[PDB]
C-alpha cells in the first residue's frame, strides 16, 4: 500500500500521508496547493459610432 | 441531439424550455434561448408517441410503444430547498469545529471532525488532545466518545490511522487511536465490517517496521549505561 | 516640444460614490471621480473642490488613469473626511486645511465602505477583496485583518469595541469579536448575495438579492455557543429588485425610528419602525379577529409568528425619482417632517422631504425640495464644439444642449434637443447647428436662447455628422440614409440646394480648411474625396478593416488622417491618395482625431479612456494622457491651438491647455540564550527557598528546540561534530529540562535520541574521564525517562501488531473457503496472493 490520490475529489491527499479537504482550507492555501501541483505536473452603424 | 426521429416537441416554463421525446426513447430538454441541453430524461425503451405536459410543464407524462408510463414532475425547487438547508446546517458545524479548537474541547470537536470529514482538523484534534494526555488512552470523554462511534465512522477513522501510519513522523498519533478502538470496541464486530481487513492488512506491515525501529533507539540508548559505568570506575 | 497638461475637469457633479450630508439644508459631499466636490444645496453652487494634486499629463503625473473615488465617510466631531479609492487607498483629508493627511494602503481592490469609530481615532475600512482591516489614526498603521468572508464585503456593523458584525456579497452573515481578531457565528443570511446590514439594539436587518428581507435579534450577551443571532421573521418589500443601502435615524422628542431600503431601482422604500405599545395593541385586536374568525389557540399562537414581521414595520412611504438613484442618506428628523437626500447615477443630486403627522403622511408624494442639475448634464455628450473666439463651449448630448464658459466654467445657456450626434458653431459664435438621431436639424440663437428653425425631413436617418464650409454661407449634413445634402445660409434659414446620392451609410464628413475638398466616409470600410466646387470624384482611399469613424484633413490640404474602429490611424498624402504611415495607436475604436492648427500634430482619442498627442512628421506619440474614466466620446481643438477639450463617458468635461551563521553555529547562540535563562530561574529558585524569547513568545526549552528542527538532517551531524565540550555539556543539560516536560518529550522523541545518542558517541572519552558528580545524575535522569518513554511507544506498537493480527485470523476464519488438498490450497493461496510487477533488464 502507497498512499495516493483521494478517492473523493474535493480531499486532497500527499505521498507523506498528510490529508486535506478543500473545504478547510483557507484561500491562500489552496493557491500555493495548486502552484505546487503545477510544478510537480511540469517536471513530468449604432453600435460603432456610439 | 437526437439520435432518431423526434415525434413529440413542446414549450416548457414558458418561453425558457422546451421538451421533445424521440423513437430513441431519451426525452431532452432544451434551452430556448441558447439552444442547448440541460437535461436528458431516460425512462423508456422504445419510441414514445405521447408527450403532455400540465402547469408549464411542472408534471409530464411520457408513454412507451411497449406501455409504460413516466409521470414526471418538477422538483427544482425542492432540491434547491434540500441544498440551502443542507448547506446551513454545514455552515453551522463548521463554524462551531473552528470555535471548539480555540478553546480546545477535544471531545467534541473529534464528532464534528468526524463528520464533516476534514482530515487535517481531525489530526490536530488527536494529536493536541494526545499532547494533554502525556501530562486510559486519550482521555475519558473522548475515549467514550470513540467508543460510541459506528461501523461507518469506523472505516473512515481507520482509513485515515493507515495513512497516518505510513508516516514516521506521525504514527504515534496513529497506533494510539489504533490501541482505542481494539480496547472500547467489540472485536468481534470489527472483522465482520466489510473491508477493514484490507484496511487492517495493510496497517500491520508499517506497524512492524515502526516496532523494528524504536528497539534499536532503546538498544542504541544503552550507550548512556556504558558511559555511566565507566563513571563510577 | 510643449506639454499638455489638464488644467481644468468640470461637468459632473455626482460620481459613483456614496453621498455624505453635512450640516451647516446644508450642505452636501460628493464624488468627482478622483475629485471630491463641497455643493451648497440651497444655491446650487460647488463649495470647493478637493484635489490631491499631480495634474493628468504632467511628467511626475502617473501614466495610469487616476484612481476614482468609491466612498465617503466623514466624521462631524473631527472635521475629518476618509476617501476611499478605487486603487484600494484611503486618504484621511482635512476639511478645513483641504489637504491630505494620511495615506493608508493596504487593499487589494476597491474600497466599498469606511466606518469611524465611536471616538474617532480608529477607522474600519472593508474592500471588494473581501478583506476588513482596521486602521489606528493616531499609529498611522494597521493593526489587524479580518479575512474569513470569501467576497466583497458588503456590509459591517460595529458600535462598540467589543464586537463586529460583517455581511458579504456570498450570503454570510459572520460575527467578529475585536479582542480576539476571529470568527464566531456564521449564518446564511440569504441565498444569493448577502448586501445590505443595517442595526438598531437587537434588531439587525439585511437584504438579499429578492424581494425578501429577514429580520434577526442581536443578543450580543447570549453567550450560549449559539443564537446570538437568530432570524426571527421575513417581511416583502415591493421592489422586485436588490436592495443594497439600509439606514436609521430615531427622532428624539417622540422616539420614533424609521428606515429605507435603497433598492438598485428608482424605487427608495421608507419603513417605520412601531413602539412596543403598538405591538401589544396590535396584537390583542388582531387575536381578536382571528378568535373571531375561529381559528385555534394554537393556530393563532402560530399565525402571529407567521405575521411576526408586520407588528413592528409599517411601509411608511416610497419615493419614485426619474433617475436611477445611486446612494441616499437621511438628513434631518423632526416631528413635522422627514428629509432625505440621494444621488443618481444620472449625475445629480436630489433632496426629498416628507411631511408626516402620527402614523401616515400627508401627501401621497414626497416634496421635492432642491435639485442640483445645472452645472452637469445628464447623458453623455456625444460631440462637442469650440467657438471661433475660443471662449463658449457647446456640448450637445440626447434629450439637451448646454452652453459653457471655458474661463469661469460656468454654465451660460441650456437648451431642449433631439438625440444629438453632432454639433458646430456658426462664425461669430452667436448660433449653433444641431444633429439629431431622428433625421432632424436644428438652429439655435445663444442671444436670443431660443431655438430659430427646425427641419424636420432634413433626414431619413440619423445625421451621423455635418461640417461648415470655412466661408460658413455653406453646410454639409451625412446621415445614415446614405446621402449628403448641402444647404445655404440666406437671411435665417436653409434652403435645400443638392442632393449626394452614395451606395452605402455615411458617418463622417469633412470639408477641407480651404473649401477644396470633401471627405466622405461610409460603412463599407472606404474613405471617399470629393471636389468641393465641382462635385467631381477626386480619390478613394482604402485599407482599414472597420468602418472609418472620423476624418481631418491638415491646415495646408496635404496630409488627410482617418481613423477608424479596427484601432489603426492611417495618414494620407492628399495629393496622390498615399498612405504614408500606419499607426496602432489605442486598444479600442479611436473616434475623434483633430489636427492642432498650423501644424501636423493632432490629437486621438478612442474607447479606452486614453487621449494621445501624435507628432504628424515622425509619425510617434509625443505624450499619453490618462485623465478620463470611461470612454472619450468627442474632442475638439481650440482655433489658436491654445488647448484641446475632451468629454468622456463619465459626463466629464476636461481642458488640456498648453505649457550569515552555519548550522551548528545557530545551536551554540540557542543554547546559550535558553542555557543562561533556565540557570537563570534554577538559582533564582534556589535562592528563594530575555529580550529575545519575549519576542517569539517561546519557553527556554522550546527555542532550542526548534532551532534543532530548522537544522537540515544533512548538516546536522556534522552541526553537532564542531561542538566544543563545554556545550555539550549545556546540551546534556537542555535534554534533563526537556524531559520533565512530557509532552515536548514525545513529539519530538526520535529527534532528541538521535542527536542525544551521537553527541555521547563522539565524545565518550572526555565524558567519562570528567569527575563531576551532578552531571552523572543527570545522565542517570535522563537514561531513566528515556527508556519508558521509548518502551512506552514500543508498547502500544506491539500490542496493536498482535491485535490487528487476530483481527485478521478472525476474518480468515469465517469467510476463506479451505481445502482439505493441500495442492488444490496452493493455488487458490496464489491466485488470491497480491501481485506487483517490476521493471527488470
Amino acid at each position: 500500500y502507497n498512499v495516493g490520490k483521494a478517492e473523493k475529489d474535493g480531499e486532497i491527499r500527499l505521498k507523506n500521508g498528510v490529508a486535506m479537504s478543500k473545504e478547510e482550507l483557507t484561500r491562500e492555501d489552496k493557491n500555493r496547493l495548486r502552484r505546487a501541483l503545477k510544478r510537480k505536473r511540469s517536471k513530468a452603424s449604432t453600435n460603432i459610432k456610439l | 441531439g437526437h439520435t432518431n426521429a423526434v415525434q413529440r416537441c413542446s414549450f416548457i416554463n414558458k418561453q425558457k424550455q422546451l421538451i421533445s421525446c424521440g423513437a430513441d426513447g431519451l426525452i431532452k430538454i432544451w434551452d430556448c434561448s441558447s439552444g442547448e441541453c440541460l437535461k436528458t430524461l431516460d425512462g423508456h425503451n422504445n419510441r414514445l408517441w405521447a408527450l403532455s405536459t400540465m402547469n408549464d410543464g411542472d408534471m409530464i407524462v411520457s408513454a412507451d410503444a411497449d406501455g409504460v408510463f413516466q409521470f414526471w414532475k418538477d422538483c427544482t425547487e425542492q432540491e434547491i430547498e434540500e441544498e440551502q438547508e443542507k448547506a446551513k446546517l454545514q455552515v453551522e458545524q463548521e463554524q462551531s469545529l473552528q470555535n471548539y479548537m480555540s478553546k480546545g474541547d477535544w471531545t467534541n470537536a473529534f464528532l464534528l471532525a468526524m463528520t464533516l470529514d476534514h482530515p487535517m482538523r481531525l489530526f490536530n484534534v488527536l494529536k493536541r488532545a494526545l499532547g494533554e494526555s502525556r501530562s486510559v488512552i486519550f482521555n475519558e470523554e473522548l475515549d467514550q466518545a470513540i467508543s460510541i462511534l459506528n461501523d461507518e465512522q469506523l472505516i473512515l477513522l481507520m482509513k485515515r490511522c493507515r495513512d497516518w501510519n505510513t508516516n514516521a513522523k506521525t504514527h504515534t498519533i496513529a497506533q494510539r487511536t489504533i490501541r482505542c478502538i481494539l480496547m472500547h470496541h467489540n472485536i468481534a464486530k470489527l472483522s465482520e465490517i466489510p473491508g477493514m481487513v484490507k484496511i487492517v492488512d495493510a496497517i500491520i506491515p508499517y506497524t512492524q517496521r515502526h516496532f523494528t525501529r524504536v528497539d534499536n533507539l532503546v538498544e542504541q540508548s544503552y550507550i548512556l549505561d556504558y558511559a555511566l559505568v565507566e563513571m563510577d570506575k | 516640444y510643449q506639454r499638455f497638461e489638464q488644467a481644468a475637469a468640470f461637468g459632473v457633479i455626482a460620481s459613483n460614490a456614496n453621498c455624505v450630508w453635512i450640516p451647516a439644508p446644508g450642505q452636501l459631499i460628493t464624488s468627482a471621480l478622483e475629485d471630491v466636490n463641497i455643493w451648497d444645496i440651497k444655491t446650487g453652487d460647488l463649495v470647493s473642490k478637493l484635489s490631491d494634486g499631480l495634474p493628468p499629463g504632467a511628467s511626475d503625473a502617473r501614466g495610469a488613469k487616476p484612481a476614482e473615488c468609491t466612498y465617503l465617510e466623514a466624521h462631524k466631531d473631527t472635521d475629518l473626511l476618509a476617501v476611499g479609492y478605487a486603487d484600494g487607498v484611503i486618504k484621511v483629508w482635512d476639511l478645513m486645511s483641504k489637504t491630505v493627511l494620511l495615506n493608508f494602503n493596504g487593499h487589494k481592490a476597491a474600497i466599498t465602505l469606511l466606518q469611524f469609530d465611536g471616538t474617532g481615532t480608529r477607522l474600519i475600512s472593508g474592500s471588494k477583496d473581501s478583506n476588513i482591516i482596521v486602521w489606528d489614526l493616531v499609529g498611522e498603521v494597521g493593526l489587524y485583518k479580518l479575512r474569513s468572508h470569501k467576497d466583497s464585503i458588503t456590509g459591517f456593523w460595529c458600535q462598540g469595541e467589543d464586537w463586529l458584525i460583517s455581511t458579504s456579497k456570498d450570503g454570510m452573515i459572520k460575527l467578529w469579536d475585536l479582542k480576539t481578531h476571529q470568527c464566531i457565528e456564521t449564518h446564511i443570511a440569504h441565498t444569493g448575495e448577502c448586501w445590505g446590514l443595517a442595526v438598531k439594539d437587537d434588531l439587525l436587518i439585511t437584504t438579499g438579492t429578492d424581494s425578501q428581507v429577514k429580520i434577526w435579534k442581536l443578543d450580543i450577551e447570549n453567550d450560549k455557543m449559539g443564537g446570538k443571532l437568530t432570524e426571527m421573521g421575513i417581511f416583502e418589500k415591493q421592489s422586485k429588485q436588490r436592495g443594497l443601502k439600509i439606514e436609521f435615524i430615531t427622532n428624539s422628542s417622540d422616539k420614533t425610528s424609521f428606515f429605507y431600503i435603497q433598492n438598485a431601482d428608482k424605487t427608495i422604500e421608507t419603513f417605520r419602525i412601531r413602539k412596543e405599545e403598538e405591538i401589544a395593541r396590535g396584537l390583542k385586536k388582531r387575536e381578536k379577529r382571528l378568535k373571531e374568525k375561529g381559528l385555534t389557540e394554537e393556530e393563532i399562537a402560530k399565525s402571529i409568528k407567521e405575521s411576526y414581521s408586520s407588528f413592528i414595520l409599517h411601509p411608511f412611504q416610497t419615493i419614485r425619482s426619474l433617475y436611477k438613484i445611486k446612494s441616499a442618506s437621511w438628513t434631518t428628523v423632526s416631528s413635522s417632517k422627514l428629509e432625505l437626500v440621494l444621488t443618481t447615477s444620472s449625475n445629480t443630486i436630489e433632496y426629498y422631504s416628507i411631511p408626516y403627522e402620527k402614523r401616515d403622511p400627508t401627501s401621497p408624494a414626497p416634496l421635492k425640495t432642491h435639485t442640483i442639475e445645472l452645472q452637469g448634464q445628464r447623458t453623455d455628450v456625444r460631440s462637442i464644439d469650440i467657438s471661433d473666439d475660443n471662449k463658449l463651449l457647446a456640448t450637445a448630448s440626447n434629450g439637451s444642449l448646454k452652453i459653457w464658459n471655458i474661463k469661469t466654467h460656468k454654465c451660460i445657456r441650456t437648451f431642449e434637443c433631439g438625440y444629438a450626434l453632432t454639433c458646430k458653431f456658426l462664425p461669430g459664435g452667436l448660433l449653433v447647428i444641431l444633429g439629431t438621431r431622428n433625421g432632424e436639424l436644428q438652429l439655435f440663437d445663444l442671444a436670443s436662447s431660443s431655438l430659430l428653425d427646425t427641419i424636420e425631413d432634413a433626414h431619413d436617418a440619423a445625421i451621423w455628422s455635418l461640417d461648415l464650409t470655412s466661408d460658413g454661407k455653406r453646410l454639409v449634413t451625412g446621415s445614415a440614409d446614405k446621402t449628403v445634402k448641402f444647404w445655404d445660409f440666406k437671411v435665417l434659414k436653409l434652403h435645400h440646394d443638392t442632393t449626394l446620392e452614395l451606395t452605402d451609410d455615411i458617418l463622417c464628413v469633412r470639408v477641407s480648411p480651404d473649401d477644396r475638398y470633401l471627405a466622405i466616409s461610409l460603412l463599407d470600410n472606404t474613405v471617399k474625396v470629393f471636389f468641393l466646387d465641382s462635385m467631381k470624384f477626386y480619390l478613394s482611399l482604402y485599407g482599414h478593416k472597420l468602418p472609418v469613424l472620423s476624418i481631418d484633413i491638415s491646415f495646408d490640404s496635404k496630409m488627410i488622417i482617418t481613423s477608424s474602429a479596427d484601432k489603426n490611424i492611417k495618414i494620407w498624402g492628399l495629393d496622390f491618395g498615399d498612405c504614408h504611415k500606419s499607426l496602432f495607436a489605442h486598444q479600442d475604436s479611436i473616434m475623434n482625431v483633430k489636427f492642432l492648427p498650423q501644424s501636423h500634430n493632432f490629437f486621438s482619442c478612442s474607447k479606452d479612456a486614453v487621449v494621445k498627442y501624435w507628432d504628424g512628421e515622425k509619425f510617434e506619440c509625443i505624450q499619453k494622457l490618462y485623465a478620463h474614466q470611461s470612454e472619450v466620446w468627442a474632442l475638439a481643438v481650440a482655433t489658436d491651438g491654445g488647448f484641446v477639450v475632451s468629454s468622456s463617458h463619465d459626463h466629464s468635461i476636461r481642458i488640456w491647455e498648453e505649457t550569515s551563521l552555519k548550522a551548528g553555529e545557530r545551536l551554540m547562540e540557542a543554547l546559550d540564550l535558553g542555557i543562561a535563562e533556565i540557570e537563570g530561574l534554577e538559582a533564582y529558585n534556589r535562592d528563594m527557598k530575555n529580550a529575545v524569547l519575549i519576542a517569539v513568545n517561546k519557553t527556554p526549552e522550546q527555542y532550542i528546540m526548534d532551532t534543532l528542527l530548522r537544522i537540515r538532517m544533512s548538516q546536522l551531524e556534522d552541526a553537532l561534530m564542531v561542538m566544543p565540550f563545554s556545550y555539550v555539556l549545556k546540551f546534556l543539560k537542555f535534554i534533563d529540562t526537556v524531559m520533565q516536560n512530557k509532552t515536548l518529550l514525545h513529539s519530538h522523541l526520535p529527534l532528541i535520541c538521535k542527536n542525544l545518542f551521537f553527541i555521547i558517541k563522539f565524545n565518550h572519552k572526555e565524558l567519562v574521564s570528567q569527575k563531576n558528580e551532578e552531571l552523572k545524575l543527570q545522565i542517570n535522569r535522563v537514561k531513566t525517562e528515556l527508556r519508558s518513554a521509548l518502551k512506552s511507544t514500543e508498547d502500544d506498537l506491539g500490542f496493536n501488531v498482535q491485535g490487528l493480527k487476530f483481527v485478521k485470523q478472525q476474518w480468515n476464519l469465517r469467510h476463506n473457503y479451505e481445502f482439505v488438498d493441500e495442492y488444490d490450497q496452493q493455488e487458490k493461496e496464489s491466485n488470491s496472493a497480491r501481485k506487483r510487477v517490476f521493471g527488470t533488464v
